[PDB]
C-alpha cells in the first residue's frame, strides 16, 4: 500500500498530497484541499513556524513502530505483536492523525486537524494515544512473538 | 574517602573522590575475594595479591575500583537526578586513587503567573444546541417514512436491489439484496447506474480481476419514496419508551453530549495548557546536560533506522539537532514544572488510584482487566509510565484553573 503519487499542487510534498488524499471522503477532492491547506494556515496562525514543516515533524511522531495482528493457530484469537516499517507506518500515522479528529467535538475539520497535527506537534493528542497504546500492549503480549508471521 | 566539588554550571556538578591510603587495599582485599572467587591459573582460595597481577595482567586494577567506586552511590542517594551519574576520568595508583563524575541535579525552575496563557473552550451551550439540531435531524434520516413508487428513481428516492456477481462462466458466486438513497447527482459506485431506473430493471456490469472476469446483474427490486418525518412529539416514540414529548427527547440527547463534551474539550484543555508551559517557564540548565540528551536522543533514533528519514527533511543535521534542541528543553520544562507544584501542593498518585486507570486501559489494550493489574504489580516500568501520566493530568487540572479561558462560538 502506498505509491509514487505526484505531490500537490501547491507545496511539492509527497506526503501532504498523501494527507488530502485520506482525509478525501468518496472521492470528493478539490474539498478536502480548502480543508487541508486550510488547516496549514491556523497552523502558522497558531505556531508562526512552517506548517509543512511542522506536519512533518508532527506525523514523524505519530509513527508508530509496532502493533499486534489477529490470528488462528487451532482454535481462534491469538495476538502477534508485529514491527511496523516501510510505509505502513507513514500511511498508519495519517490514518490515525486525520482518523482521530473524524470522531470529534469541535464544530469544523480544518480546526480539528490544525488541533491534532499540533498536539501531534508536541508529542500529546489522541493521534498518539494510539501509538503509544498498542505500544505498550506491545511489551504486554511480548510472550507470543514466536507465533510471527 | 574524600569528596570535593571541582566546578558548578548550574544544575551540573562535577565531583572529585579521592580514597588512597588504606581503604584503596580495603577494596584490594574486596578484590581479591571476588577474584578469587571466580576465574583460576595453573597456580584453591589461598591465592594472595602477588599472583594475580603478575598473571591477569592490568584487569585486577580494573576490578579493584569498582568496588572503590561502590563507595559512592550512597553519597548520591538523596540527590533527584535528570541524568544518571557519568564518570569522567578514574585512576588508581599504589598509595592512592582518584575517580571523578560529573552529577546532573535537576534543573532550577521559575515559573510565572498560569493566569498569563490563555486556552481556548467552545461554548458549551452554543454547542450542544448545535449537536442536538444535527442529532435529532440524524435521528430523523433513520426514522425514514417511505412509500413504494411507481416513477424512475430520480434522487431522494430509496432503490432496493439484489445483487448477484457471477463467476467467468456462469457459476453464480454471492446474492445480497443492497439499499441506497439517491444522492442529489451522484457518482457513487452502482447507484449512479439505479439513477432514473423503474422497478423490476436490470444493469449488468462486467469486471476483470486478475485474468479472471466477473459479472454482477443488478436487479431494481423496489423504489421507494422518501420524505422524513416532521420533528414533532411523535419522533419521540419513534425512539423507543421513556420519552413521551419532543423536550424530553431533546432532553436525553442533550445530556449525551455534555457528557461527550465535557470529556473531550477537559481534554483539549489540558493538552493546550501543557503545549504553553515553556512561554510562562524559565530554567537553569547546563548546555551540557540538553547537549547530552540530544545525544541520548539522536542516536537511540538511529537504533530504528529512523534517524536517516528523519534527518533528510531539514536544510542541515546542525538544523535538526538545533530544532531537536530546544525541543527537550521546553519538554523538560514542562515535564519539570509538573513534577514540581505537584510536591508545593502535595498531590500524588496512591497504588489504589493507579489501579483505577490501569483498568481505564484494559479494554483499549483488547485485554481482561485483571491481567492489567496483573502487569502493573508485577513489572515496575509500565507501573511509572502510566503513575506519572495519571499525576500529570492532576497537576494540569489544577492549574487550568487559573489560566484565562478564553471562549469561542461554534463555526461548524
Amino acid at each position: 500500500m502506498g505509491r509514487q503519487i505526484p505531490p500537490d499542487p501547491v507545496f511539492g510534498d509527497v506526503l501532504v498530497a498523501k494527507l488530502i488524499n485520506r482525509v478525501m471522503w468518496d472521492g470528493k477532492k478539490t474539498i478536502a484541499q480548502k480543508i487541508v491547506y486550510g488547516a496549514f494556515d491556523i497552523i502558522r496562525e497558531k505556531t508562526k513556524k512552517d506548517p509543512l514543516e511542522v506536519f512533518r515533524q508532527a506525523v514523524e511522531n505519530v509513527k508508530p513502530v509496532l502493533e499486534v495482528r489477529p490470528r488462528r493457530v487451532g482454535g481462534a484469537t491469538y495476538q502477534v505483536p508485529i514491527e511496523v516499517q516501510e510505509p505502513r507506518r507513514t500511511s498508519l500515522a495519517l490514518r490515525w492523525i486525520v482518523e482521530a479528529a473524524r470522531a470529534k467535538k469541535g464544530r469544523p475539520m480544518k480546526e480539528k486537524l490544525a488541533e491534532e497535527i499540533i498536539a501531534a506537534y508536541n508529542n500529546t493528542g489522541t493521534a498518539i494515544k494510539k501509538k503509544e497504546d498498542t505500544h505498550r500492549m506491545a511489551e504486554a503480549n511480548r510472550a507470543f512473538a514466536h507465533y510471527r508471521w | 574517602m574524600e569528596v570535593k566539588e571541582l566546578e558548578r554550571d548550574k544544575n551540573r556538578v562535577v565531583l572529585e573522590y579521592v580514597f588512597g591510603a588504606e581503604e584503596i587495599a580495603q577494596a584490594e582485599d574486596k578484590a581479591v575475594r571476588y577474584l578469587n572467587q571466580r576465574v583460576e591459573i595453573p597456580g584453591k582460595g589461598r591465592i594472595p595479591k602477588n599472583v594475580l597481577k603478575m598473571k591477569l595482567g592490568e584487569e585486577f586494577q580494573e576490578y579493584t575500583l569498582d568496588f572503590l567506586m561502590d563507595l559512592i552511590p550512597d553519597t548520591l542517594k538523596d540527590r533527584k537526578l535528570i541524568l544518571s551519574p557519568i564518570v569522567t576520568e578514574r585512576e588508581l595508583k599504589d598509595v592512592t586513587a582518584r575517580v571523578v563524575v560529573e552529577v546532573h541535579e535537576e534543573p532550577e525552575v521559575r515559573i510565572g503567573d498560569i493566569s498569563k496563557i490563555e486556552v481556548e473552550k467552545v461554548d458549551e451551550e452554543k454547542v450542544l444546541e448545535k449537536y442536538v439540531e444535527r442529532r435529532i435531524e440524524d435521528l430523523r434520516e433513520s426514522h425514514a417514512l417511505l412509500e413504494p413508487k411507481e416513477g424512475p428513481a430520480e434522487a431522494g428516492d430509496l432503490v432496493r436491489v439484489n445483487m448477484e456477481v457471477y463467476n467467468e462462466e456462469g457459476k453464480k458466486l454471492t446474492s445480497r439484496e443492497y439499499e441506497y438513497v439517491i444522492s442529489e447527482d451522484e457518482d457513487r459506485p452502482f447507484v449512479k447506474d439505479l439513477v432514473g431506473k423503474k422497478k423490476g430493471d436490470v444493469v449488468e456490469i462486467e469486471r476483470e480481476y486478475e485474468g479472471k472476469k466477473y459479472t454482477y446483474k443488478l436487479e431494481v427490486e423496489e423504489v421507494y419514496k422518501r420524505t422524513l418525518p416532521e420533528i414533532g412529539d411523535e419522533l419521540a416514540k419513534s425512539v423507543n419508551n421513556e420519552f413521551e414529548t419532543l423536550e424530553q427527547l431533546k432532553e436525553s440527547l442533550k445530556k449525551e453530549g455534555k457528557e461527550i463534551y465535557d470529556v473531550e474539550m477537559k481534554e483539549s484543555m489540558r493538552e493546550q495548557l501543557l503545549e504553553k508551559l515553556p512561554e510562562i517557564v524559565e530554567i537553569e540548565i547546563s548546555d551540557r546536560t540538553l547537549e547530552i540528551l540530544v545525544n541520548e536522543a539522536i542516536n537511540r533514533l538511529k537504533r530504528e533506522g529512523r534517524y536517516e528519514q528523519i534527518v533528510s527533511s531539514y536544510e542541515s543535521e546542525e538544523k535538526f539537532r538545533e530544532e531537536l534542541k530546544e525541543r527537550i528543553l521546553d519538554d523538560i520544562k514542562r515535564d519539570r514544572v509538573i513534577e514540581v507544584l505537584a510536591q508545593e501542593k502535595g498531590i500524588s498518585v496512591n497504588d489504589e488510584e493507579l489501579e483505577k486507570e490501569a483498568e481505564e486501559l484494559a479494554p483499549f489494550w483488547g485485554i481482561s482487566p485483571d491481567r492489567a493489574k496483573s502487569l502493573v504489580k508485577a513489572r515496575q516500568d509500565l507501573r511509572e509510565e502510566l503513575r506519572w501520566a495519571i499525576l500529570k493530568r492532576k497537576v494540569l487540572d489544577l492549574l487550568l484553573q487559573e489560566v484565562k479561558v478564553k471562549v469561542v462560538e461554534p463555526k461548524g
